[PDB]
RNA sequence: GAGGGCGCUUACCACUUUGUGAUUCAUGACUGGGGUGAAGUCGUAACAAGGUAACCGUAGGGGAACCUGCGGUUGGAUCA
RNA sequence: CGUAAAGCGCACGCAGGCGGUUUGUUAAGUCAGAUGUGAAAUCCCCGGGCUCAACCUGGGAACUGCAUCUGAUACUGGCAAGCUUGAGUCUCGUAGAGGGGGGUAGAAUUCCAGGUGUAGCGGUGAAAUGCGUAGAGAUCUGGAGGAAUACCGGUGGCGAAGGCGGCCCCCUGGACGAAGACUGACGCUCAGGUGCGAAAGCGUGGGGAGCAAACAGGAUUAGAUACCCUGGUAGUCCACGCCGUAAACGAUGUCGACUUGGAGGUUGUGCCCUUGAGGCGUGGCUUCCGGAGCUAACGCGUUAAGUCGACCGCCUGGGGAG
RNA sequence: GCUAGUAGGUGGGGUAACGGCUCACCUAGGCGACGAUCCCUAGCUGGUCUGAGAGGAUGACCAGCCACACUGGAACUGAGA
RNA sequence: UCCCUCGCGGAUGGAGCUGAAAUCAGUCGAAGAUACCAGCUGGCUGCAACUGUUUAUUAAAAACACAGCACUGUGCAAACA
C-alpha cells in the first residue's frame, strides 16, 4: 500500500491546514505517490494484473477528483497540477 | 525470445533475417593484447577437412585458466570478440593488471569477480571445483587441474555438478551426459555467455554466411569419382557416405587413455 | 432512492399497505411533503408529520376502511427520462374520477380535479386509486 | 472617322472516342452442401443407466452415423 | 429474455442518458393569456337546396404545429453559496487457495545401478498381446528426474469473470469492521473503445515421470476403423508471443430503495458474575426451508423470478443457418 | 470515411439582388455515427384508405407547390422562358 | 560602422559578382524529350524462392549454391582429413 511515515507526510503538504487527510489536493496528490512508486514495480512481473486492476483505480480515480477541482475552484487544478508534475 | 534484450530482426526490404547486436559495450575498438591470426584451411600442402574460406578476421585476445588469484578484479566493459559469440569483458586487477575473461551474464558495470581458492560465489572468477558447492551452474572447467580447456563455448553453455562428489572427479556436459574429472580443477563458477547470441539466424549465405566459411554443401551432386556416390539418370539410391566414413551413425572414439567418462545414454 | 426520491414515496407507501403496516418513513422532501399533504386532505392519509431540522424524516400513517387497506392503487408516470406534461384539457381522471392524480401546478401541488377548477396545467406526478 | 455586322481566333461546353478500374444482372464444363420425395443398401448415434451417462468447446481419426483425448456443464439413472 | 426466441464470457470507461438535500436567483423546458400563421376543399357539429339520398351548400369546430409578446415559478434545466445520508480519503485492526516472482519439503510413480532370491509376473468377464531362466515379478540399498501437493477440506474461503489448494520469503490488489477525523454529489449506467479469457490448438526454444488424441498389437463381435487389454507420439509442464471459444451457467446484466419468518455456515465488533463450552446484541459474505406476491407450470421467494426507479445488451415461428 | 473552387479571406468582375456566382492571390480548412459520401427506390403537400386511438399504408380523382415537353446542349426576344 | 582577450578576431552592414524554376503575353515550323543519347507494355500457365555459380572453346538451365530444416558423429591429444 503506502508507508505511514509517507502517507501522515504528504498530507501536510498539500492539506490547506492540519490533519486533513480529506481535502482533494491531499488525497489526490497522496494517489500519484502510490501510482508512480508503483510503475517501478509493474516493470518487473508485469504479468500481475490482479495489481494493476487496483493501479488502474487510483489512477481513475484520481482523475474523478482532478476533474471535480476544475468544477469547483479552477486555480486549485491548475495550481495543483504543477506540484505533480502531472498531465505529462 | 524472453528476455532483455530481445534481438532486432530485420524487415523484408532485400531478402533480409534475422542479425545480431548487443545492448551495448560503448566503444567499438578493443585494446592491444592480440595476435594476428592464421588465414586457411589446408594443411601444409593438401586442403584437409574441406570447407573454410571468406575473408574479414584478424583479433587473437586471449586469457583462461587464471592463474591469478585473491586480488580483486572489475569489470571494465563487456566487449565483442571473433568467431565465438561469447563476449569477452575486460577486467582489472588493484594492481593495474589486464586479463580478459569469457562474460559471464550478469556482468557489466564494475562488479565483485575473485579468483582463487576461497571467494565470493556469485560469476567472478574461477575456483577449485573441490571449494564449490552443488555448482548446478560453474563454467569452463578443465579436463587436468592447469588449463582452463573444457567449455570455453561460453554462449549458453553450462555444466552441472553433483553437489557433493567425493573421489575427486564430477561434472554433467550439457549431451556430453555424464563424465569425471580431476577435482583439483578450478571451474569459473559463472557459467554463461548470452545465449540469444546464437538466436538468430545469419539470414541469406553470403553477406552472412560466406563472410567465414565456403559452400559446406556438396550433396550428391553425382560424378562417380569426386563422391562415393553418383551419376544416375537424376537420383540417388544406396549409400551416400564420404570416404566410406558410413554416416549411419556408427560412432568412433575407441580404447585409449581417457574413456573413463560415465553413464552416457543413446536415446 | 439515489436518483428517484419521488416515486420511492409512492412505493414505500404501497409496500407499507399490503404488509398492513400502520406508518411508513423515509427521508423528507420539499416535494414529497408536499404530496403528502394532497394525500391527507383526500383522506388516503390519517396524518403525517417529520423530524430533524438537519435530519429530516418523513412520518406518514398508513390506512384502511375494512379488512382490505384504502389505497389500493399507487402508480407513477412522470418518471425520469420519460416525463409526463399534460394541460387543462388533457389531465388523466383516475377511476373514472374516483380515484385522484396529482400534478404539480405553477401555483403548487394539486389534483385532477384542484388544477382543472384551476384552469391550469401542470406536470403529472401520480395516480392514487 | 467613330461605332456596328461578317470574318479569323480564344475560352466554356453537347455529341462522340480511348485506356483503365468499380458494381450489378444473365450464363458455364465441373463441383459443395441444403431440401424434398419413395423409401433401397449399410449399420444403430441420441431418447431408459439407450446399453461406454449425455451435451458444449477444441483436437485428432474413421464407410456412415460416430470413436478417442482435454476442460466445463446437469439439461445424469440407481444410496454410486 | 431462469427452462418457451432472448443477459454480451467478465471488467474499466469516453461520448450519451439519468442525478441526494437547501436557499437565492434565472425563466430555457414547462403552464396560462394573447397576436400572427396554419389556403380552399376533405373530416366533424348545427342548418339550408335538388321530391329522398348520393350530391350541392352557410356558419362554426378543428387543423393537435411553428413563431412572437405579457405573464406564472411547483417540477426539470442554468448560475451562486452551501449541507451530509451517496461516493471517496485518512487511522487501526481482521480473514482469505486473489495475483506475479523465487525458494524449499515430504509421500508416490518411472527409470539406472547393485544385493537377496526363483519360475512366474502382468492383465481380463475370461483371455490374449506384453514382460520372465540374457533371471522378471517380489524384496532391499544407492542415484537420476518430472509432475502434483494425502490428511486439514467443509453444505469453507478469495476473485469481475476465467479461475485460485504443501511450507517459506519478496513485490502487489481487493473486501470487511470500528471509535472516529476529513472532502463535499466528486455519483449510477455505458454504444463505440481498451484490457482480462477454461481447455483444446498455434510459433520459437526448453522439458518430459505419470497420463494420453494419433498410431500398433491382443480381445470382443455378424462386423468392431469402438467400449476392454498391452504399448504409445503430439499434448499435458516452463518461458515468451498468438488464438479468443465453453452447457464461459445462477442457462437469471450493473446500481439503488422498499417488503412476514425459521434453522445453519464463515468472518469483524460492542457488551454480559467475560467466572463457561459459553450468553445478548450489531455489520460483511454465504447455505437450506419457506409466507405474501410473482409464475404457463416447475418453481423464485429480503442473495427474488415480489414492489419500484436509472442505464445498457438482446428476442420476434421451425428448417435452411450461426 | 467525403471534399481543391473544397471551406473561408482579400480584392477586381458579374446579377434584378446577397453569394465562390466568377477569376487571381492568401489561409488549410469545410462535411460526417445527431449517419456524411455511395448504392437502390421516389415527384412533395392539403389529403386519401384502414384503425377505438395511437399508428400503419399510401399521394388516383379535386387544389397549392415542383419538374418535364422526341433525346442531349445553347442562347435569342421579352416584365416574365 | 560597433566592440574586444586581441587578429587568417568577432558583429552589423548587404556593393559588386552569379543565377534556376514558375506564371502570364506573343511568335516560328509539319514537328521544340527535335540530332547523339534514350524501358515496348499487358494477360494466362510450368520450373526454381530470391543475389549468385557452371560445361575457358556448341548446353547459363528446371542443373550447382543459397539462407532455413532434419538426421547422425565428436568430451578435446575431439570426430574427421
Amino acid at each position: 500500500s503506502l508507508s505511514t511515515e509517507a502517507t501522515a507526510k504528504i498530507v501536510s503538504e498539500f492539506g490547506r491546514d492540519a490533519n486533513d487527510t480529506g481535502s482533494t489536493e491531499v488525497q489526490v496528490a497522496l494517489l500519484t505517490a502510490q501510482i508512480n512508486h508503483l510503475q517501478g514495480h509493474f516493470a518487473e512481473h508485469k504479468k500481475d494484473h490482479h495489481s494493476r486492476r487496483g493501479l488502474l483505480r487510483m489512477v481513475s480515480q484520481r482523475r474523478k477528483l482532478l476533474d471535480y477541482l476544475k468544477r469547483k475552484d479552477v486555480a486549485r487544478y491548475t495550481r495543483l497540477i504543477e506540484r505533480l508534475g502531472l498531465r505529462r | 525470445v524472453k528476455c532483455k534484450p530481445t534481438s532486432p530482426g530485420r524487415r523484408h526490404v532485400v531478402k533480409v533475417v534475422n542479425p545480431e547486436l548487443h545492448k551495448g559495450k560503448p566503444f567499438a575498438p578493443l585494446l592491444e593484447k592480440n595476435s594476428k591470426s592464421g588465414g586457411r584451411n589446408n594443411n601444409g600442402r593438401i586442403t584437409t577437412r574441406h570447407i573454410g574460406g571468406g575473408h574479414k578476421q584478424a583479433y587473437r585476445i586471449v586469457d583462461f585458466k587464471r592463474n591469478k588469484d585473491g586480488i580483486p578484479a572489475v569489470v571494465e566493459r563487456l566487449e565483442y570478440d571473433p568467431n565465438r559469440s561469447a563476449n569477452i569483458a575486460l577486467v582489472l586487477y588493484k594492481d593495474g593488471e589486464r586479463r580478459y575473461i569469457l562474460a559471464p551474464k550478469g556482468l557489466k558495470a564494475g562488479d565483485q569477480i575473485q579468483s582463487g581458492v576461497d571467494a565470493a560465489i556469485k560469476p567472478g572468477n574461477t575456483l577449485p571445483m573441490r571449494n564449490i558447492p552443488v555448482g548446478s551452474t560453474v563454467h569452463n572447467v578443465e579436463m587436468k587441474p592447469g588449463k582452463g580447456g573444457q567449455l570455453a563455448r561460453s554462449a549458453g553453455t553450462y555444466v552441472q555438478i553433483v553437489a557433493r562428489d567425493g573421489a575427486y572427479v564430477t561434472l554433467r556436459l550439457r549431451s556430453g551426459e555424464m563424465r569425471k574429472v580431476e577435482a583439483d580443477c578450478r571451474a569459473t563458477l559463472g557459467e554463461v555467455g548470452n545465449a540469444e547470441h546464437m538466436l538468430r539466424v545469419l539470414g541469406k549465405a553470403g553477406a552472412a554466411r560466406w563472410r567465414g566459411v565456403r559452400p559446406t554443401v556438396r550433396g550428391t551432386a553425382m560424378n562417380p569419382v569426386d563422391h562415393p556416390h553418383g551419376g544416375g539418370e537424376g537420383r540417388n539410391f544406396g549409400k551416400h557416405p564420404v570416404t566410406p566414413w558410413g554416416v549411419q551413425t556408427k560412432g568412433k572414439k575407441t580404447r585409449s587413455n581417457k574413456r573413463t567418462d560415465k553413464f552416457i545414454v543413446r536415446r | 432512492s439515489m436518483q428517484d426520491p419521488i416515486a420511492d414515496m409512492l412505493t414505500r407507501i404501497r409496500n407499507g399497505q399490503a404488509a398492513n403496516k400502520a406508518a411508513v418513513t423515509m427521508p423528507s422532501s420539499k416535494l414529497k411533503v408536499a404530496i403528502a399533504n394532497v394525500l391527507k386532505e383526500e383522506g388516503f392519509i390519517e396524518d403525517f408529520k417529520v423530524e430533524g431540522d438537519t435530519k429530516p424524516e418523513l412520518e406518514l400513517t398508513l390506512k384502511y376502511f375494512q379488512g382490505k387497506a384504502v389505497v389500493e392503487s399507487i402508480q407513477r408516470v412522470s418518471r425520469p427520462g420519460l416525463r409526463i406534461y399534460k394541460r387543462k384539457d388533457e389531465l388523466p381522471k383516475v377511476m373514472a374520477g374516483l380515484g385522484i392524480a396529482v400534478v404539480s401546478t405553477s401555483k403548487g401541488v394539486m389534483t385532477d380535479r384542484a388544477a382543472r377548477q384551476a384552469g391550469l396545467g401542470g406536470e403529472i406526478i401520480c395516480y392514487v386509486a
